[PDB]
């Protein structure tokens, strides 16, 4: 956005007013790495218990 | 055969290996009865069985 694009004039006077430009903001999608720590799955215990592993 | 022929002493691999060294044949009729081998599933450090006195 613009910030002074509108501005006021003195059609009397005829001073110079500074050059403006036009700039680009830009928006961000930050990506996230997620997981699953080692979970232990020994397939003793369950045969102990008679259960499938 | 004789040193201008060349002789090829034929070879094989055994499909049989060796299994053991110990009798261990002393299971049901082997045994008379004696020692019993049984498949079943238990569950727990061990399966406990209650008949009346």
């Amino acid at each position: 956005k613009i910030q002074g694009l509108v501005r006021p004039r003195d059609p009397y006077s005829n001073a110079d007013v500074a050059a403006k430009d036009l700039r680009q903001l830009v928006d961000n999608t930050i990506k996230v790495a997620s997981g699953t720590p080692p979970i232990n799955i020994p397939p003793s215990m369950l045969r102990w218990i008679q259960k499938n592993p | 055969a004789l040193s201008d022929l060349q002789v090829f002493n034929d070879w094989a691999y055994k499909t049989m290996s060796e299994v053991l060294d110990q009798q261990v044949e002393l299971f049901n009729g082997a045994t008379r009865g004696a020692i019993i081998l049984r498949s079943a599933g238990n569950t727990g450090d061990l399966s406990e069985a209650a008949f009346w006195a």
